């Protein structure tokens, strides 16, 4: 789902940073 | 029903077998305490954990139920090493677990072993509690007895030997008691 | 069962009441799906989904309460906001059961950390005082403000009626005095605080509360009033009441400039004209030295205590009120409430006895009916007094003009006398300033900026932040070079005091000098005391010492002490 | 076994927090690192207040589930290297210990156990007594001394960490072209670095940080500390090293450089230690010595 992508991005930033 | 016997057997075998290097430290302590008429034993948590972690797990989950069983196990061991009568022995504990500040205790800690510290600010006078207690039945004049222990009881109503709705009274003339005291920690 | 409603289908309430419409299964499932879709999708203008970020920080602190802003919920899916306003007790159950799903999407097996999460609502867009509440508000969400009058201790409470418990606490809330109309008494209400919210507030605070307004039967009320009258309670849902690198750089920038000490003193008490020495002493007390202690049974205050003798009307109460508004924490007249703060006294046997023990120690002790306990004072004391009737007498020493024992004067750091002197020019300056301030305050953005910058050389918001920063961060130390000179000056002052027959100077004065020098160093954020700090401290203490003496002794002292009071 | 600093003593949280590898991997010297550790424990399903409990008293279920919890979670933080195998010993009922903890206890006992020439003689004589304080701890009959050693080891690592954060946050590392230079002019208590082993522990801390901070420029490093009684700097030359998880070995070249400058220099210096990579030099002579060193092509 593209609309909820910001939520998962905030989740995934823990992996990235 | 059988679980009450296995736990007592386990603690009885704990006292009779724990060596560190060459001295049965708890057999020696329990003998040396009796000679000066001190009926108690000071167990250390770390040694109990080292001996068998399952016993410590059972003790940690349900202290209020399991402490009396270990006390009566201490009595059963105490009779063997000194007789070819004694009261019930008091268990005392030492621990190094993390101290909880007094301000942080809350509903999550109810019925858990807790280690804390503070300043004593007041002390009550001594008061009497009952351990062994004798009973007289009012109607038939039959008699019986009850054994109390002080962990979290009322007089029974199952009349014996109709015998009536609430016939029991206490014979203070043939009963046993212990001391109790209250304190305040700041 | 299987089929679901559309959001447009919920526009028509089809049952006879709201609560009987929310509680139906298909409607409830639709609301749960829509709330989950809202929580996973709402965005800032920059994207940057706020609630994904908040759920992330929920686990970082091992917390239990998620916070939701009402305006966001009203900005989209408005009907859910309406239902929440009308039926909070159901809507919050559904919302909590959605919030647990949202948090487990970030942190699987968070149920092992906490079993249940509570949603806190914020920024509810309508407010009542305790006057406007009526029976129509029952079971509706309300937002209320007031002062907390009384607080119980925390207890556990049985959760279900295998066993589980939760924390509990009750709070009494009262109307703020500013809100109460004239000629009416204030009203009261009582608030129930549950698991996460206990001990969130202290007595005397001014607090803002959101929660459900609820009622129940009470036999005693019915018996006494003789009418079927129910009692009402509020169940709280949420309760309401640092610096960046830029602030630090700004502080360091102003501190690097010359004359920052003088500018800070000038900013002190803008509304009051003159009396520079009083402002200096007050600033020094507010900053303070460093508390120190030595094994071998010795200790030294960081706190600086000041006493001021005022002629009638010489601005003492106004500066005390100013300090009350300026300082971080304070008491005005109870020493427990002054812990690491400032204590203020405006007028004056048991009270004096308590003050004797307070100045002698830094901790208070008491016993009662077998109980024994101890408490901490650890505070700076600023006091003022009227000099033994209508007017001070300069011909006499300090003791004649006060109702105080000698150890009080011995143990205070700074002593000063303020008098209504006669001078035409000073009177004209005072009158012009007074009428100018009076006009400037008349009830009848740029005006405020001009007014502010004319009032003071430093914006007082920055000054308060600066004071807090300096108090929390800066801890100065003495330099060992010049202390030989300080010892020689101390010996010389003692010799001169004995020579004229004055009461001698003492180690208390020397300790006060060092502590005041530390305060001067702290005021410019300097971790080192310097020679000019010691000079200023020596001047302050010597002048204060001179002011306490008789006139002939005063003349001899000032003639000899000229190389300290004026020169160095 | 896990490369966690004394896992089976203190607590799990302290085991992660003071680990030399975890500091390099997650940057624990600032809050943006410490929040990662809190975040990890939140995702792993371990309540943070239980993670700080003493590891002996920690709940049995977490103890037995820890071996599987790490397999699912350490990958997300780039921390898979924590897992390895090691040797563990136990005697009777008194509990287990691994070799990795044992050696830390012994080294702690060596370090901390209890005009100019006389003071140097006294210091070196004091350091010799700790050899016997460690020798007697290799006996099973004297576990009491080993426990004391562990208690000292924890404090040593604490003090080292509290100095490393100060070095990094104030940015005292000077980035010269050929090598990295760091000199400690002051500290909370600089006496602890007067012993060589403590100095090498601090150097190993900084080397892990420098190794993981950037992919580029594996360089030699020089670390020094002043003493107020001698007015001499104690200097050590340290190599880089490659990460754990990654081929001939490199060699420390500071020995020949220090020897050559010592042969040349006017400076007042000492070389008598068995490890020639450590030298001593008076206060005023540090800067000319280092000037001649960097001018030399031997680095
Ligand atoms: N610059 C000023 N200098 C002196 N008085 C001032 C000044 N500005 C205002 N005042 C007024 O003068 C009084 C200041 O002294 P203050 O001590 O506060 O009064 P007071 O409390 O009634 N006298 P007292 O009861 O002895 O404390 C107040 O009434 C002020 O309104
Ligand atoms: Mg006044
Ligand atoms: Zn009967």
């Amino acid at each position: 789902n593209p609309k909820s992508s910001a939520f998962f991005e905030s989740m995934v930033e823990d992996i990235i940073e | 029903d059988d679980d009450n016997t296995e736990i007592i057997k386990s603690f009885k075998n704990f006292i009779l077998e724990f060596r560190l290097d060459s001295q049965f430290i708890y057999r020696d302590q329990l003998r040396n305490n009796i000679l000066v008429k001190n009926y108690s034993l000071t167990v250390n948590m770390e040694h109990l954990i080292g001996y068998n972690e399952d016993i410590y797990k059972k003790l940690s989950d349900e202290p209020s139920d399991i402490i009396p069983l270990f006390e009566t196990a201490i009595t059963q061991v105490a009779k063997r090493i000194s007789i070819l009568s004694l009261p019930t022995f008091q268990l005392i504990l030492n621990s190094n677990a993390n101290q909880i500040p007094l301000r942080d205790l809350d509903s999550e800690h109810v019925s858990k072993i807790v280690r804390l510290s503070g300043i004593i600010i007041s002390t009550s006078v001594l008061s009497s509690r009952a351990t062994y207690l004798s009973i007289m039945c009012r109607n038939c004049r039959h008699t019986t007895s009850i054994t109390i222990n002080n962990f979290n009881v009322s007089l029974p109503r199952s009349c014996l030997s109709n015998c009536g709705p609430d016939p029991y009274i206490i014979i203070h003339e043939s009963s046993k008691f212990i001391d109790q005291q209250f304190l305040k920690l700041q | 069962l299987r089929e679901e409603l559309t959001l447009e289908s919920l526009s028509n309430v089809k049952a006879n009441s709201y609560s009987e419409w929310i509680t139906q299964p298909n409607v409830s499932r639709t609301i749960a799906r829509e709330l989950k879709s809202f929580l996973l999708e709402y965005t800032d203008e920059t994207g940057r989904s706020v609630y994904g970020a908040r759920i992330r920080t929920l686990g970082e602190m091992n917390s239990e309460s998620l916070e939701v802003n009402y305006r966001h919920l009203a900005e989209s899916k408005a009907i859910l906001a309406l239902f929440l306003a009308k039926c909070p007790e159901e809507m919050l159950k559904i919302f909590d059961l959605v919030a647990m799903e949202a948090t487990e999407l970030h942190y699987p097996d968070y149920a092992r950390i906490h079993s249940e999460i509570h949603v806190r609502i914020s920024d509810f867009p309508t407010i009542y005082s305790l006057r406007e509440l009526r029976e129509s508000n029952l079971s509706s969400l309300v937002r209320v403000t007031g002062v907390v009058t009384r607080r119980t201790g925390v207890f556990p409470q049985l959760k279900y009626v295998k066993t589980v418990y939760r924390n509990y606490q009750r709070v009494t809330l009262q109307e703020a005095p500013g809100t109460v109309p004239p000629g009416r008494l204030p009203r009261h209400r009582e608030v129930i605080l549950l698991a996460d919210l206990v001990d969130v507030s202290k007595p005397g605070e001014e607090v803002e509360v959101t929660g459900i307004y609820k009622n129940n039967y009470d036999g005693n009320l019915n018996a006494k009033n003789g009418f079927p009258v129910f009692a009402t309670i509020i169940e709280a849902n949420s309760i309401k009441r640092s610096w960046t690198e830029e602030e630090e750089r700004e502080f360091r920038k102003i501190s690097r400039d010359r004359g920052i000490i003088d500018k800070i003193i000038s900013s002190m008490a803008p509304s009051i004209y003159g009396h520079r020495d009083i402002k200096t002493a007050v600033a020094c007390s507010l900053f303070g030295g460093v508390p120190k202690n030595v094994n071998g049974k010795h200790s030294i205050r960081g706190d600086i205590n000041v006493l001021l003798l005022g002629d009638p009307g010489t601005a003492k109460s106004q500066i005390l009120k100013y300090v009350e508004k300026t300082a971080h924490r304070a008491v005005f007249a109870a020493l427990v409430l002054a812990d690491k703060g400032v204590c203020l006294i405006d007028e004056f046997d048991q009270d004096r006895t308590s003050i004797h023990e307070a100045m002698e120690q830094q901790s208070i002790s008491i016993s009662k009916a077998g109980i024994v306990t101890t408490l901490q004072a650890r505070c700076s004391i600023i006091a003022a007094a009227n000099p033994n009737g209508g007017r001070y007498n300069s011909t006499l020493p300090l003791a004649q003009n006060v109702s105080l024992t000698e150890p009080i004067l011995s143990r205070f750091d700074i002593l000063c006398v303020v008098r209504d002197l006669v001078d035409e020019e000073a009177d004209e300056r005072l009158a012009t300033f007074v009428v100018d301030s009076h006009v400037r305050s008349h009830p009848e953005l740029q005006r405020q900026r001009k007014k502010e910058e004319e009032i003071s050389p430093i914006p007082q918001e920055l000054l308060m932040k600066y004071i807090h920063y300096a108090r929390t961060k800066i801890y100065p130390k003495l330099h060992q070079m010049d202390m030989d000179k300080v010892s020689r000056v101390y010996a010389d002052l003692r010799r001169e005091s004995i020579s004229t027959g004055s009461f001698p100077i003492t180690v208390r004065h020397l300790e006060s000098i060092l502590r005041i020098a530390e305060s001067f160093a702290k005021m410019r954020l300097s971790e080192f005391v310097s020679s000019y700090d010691l000079d200023r401290a020596i001047k302050v203490v010597v002048d204060s010492f001179v002011d306490a003496q008789k006139v002939s002794v005063r003349r001899q002292l000032r003639r000899s002490f000229a190389i300290y009071t004026l020169g160095h | 076994d896990y490369y966690l600093f004394l896992l089976r003593h203190s607590s799990l949280y302290d085991s992660f927090y003071y680990s030399n590898y975890v500091n390099a991997k997650l940057s624990l010297w600032n809050e943006n690192g410490k929040k990662r550790l809190h975040k990890m424990f939140a995702r792993m399903g371990i309540p943070l207040s239980t993670a700080q409990e003493t590891w002996l008293y920690m709940d049995h279920s977490i103890k037995r589930e820890l071996g599987i919890i790490f397999d699912k979670n350490l990958d997300r933080y780039g921390l898979q290297d924590i897992i390895r195998d090691g040797f563990v010993r136990t005697l009777g009922y008194r509990g287990s210990i691994s070799a990795s903890e044992f050696v830390e206890a012994l080294t702690a006992l060596l370090e901390v156990g209890n005009n100019s020439a006389q003071k140097l003689t006294n210091l070196r004589k004091r350091w010799v007594s700790n050899f016997w304080l460690s020798w007697d701890a290799l006996d099973d009959r004297k576990v009491e001394l080993l426990n004391r050693g562990i208690q000292l080891a924890q404090d040593l690592q604490r003090a080292i960490f509290n100095t490393g954060v100060a070095i990094l946050e104030k940015k005292l590392i000077k980035h010269l072209r050929i090598y990295r230079l760091c000199v400690l002019q002051d500290g909370p208590d600089l006496d602890l670095y007067r012993n060589p082993l403590t100095l090498l522990r601090l150097g190993n801390w900084l080397i892990e940080c420098c190794a993981e901070s950037e992919d580029k420029q594996l360089l030699p490093m020089v670390l020094a500390s002043i003493d107020e009684n001698t007015d001499t700097y104690l200097v050590a030359g340290l190599t880089p090293r490659y990460p754990r998880g990654l081929k001939k070995p490199i060699l420390n070249n500071f020995s020949m450089a220090f020897q050559q400058i010592t042969a040349e220099t006017d400076a007042k210096v000492r070389i008598d230690n068995f490890e020639s990579s450590i030298i001593e030099i008076r206060r005023e002579d540090l800067s000319p010595f280092l000037e001649k060193l960097t001018l030399s092509g031997l680095l």
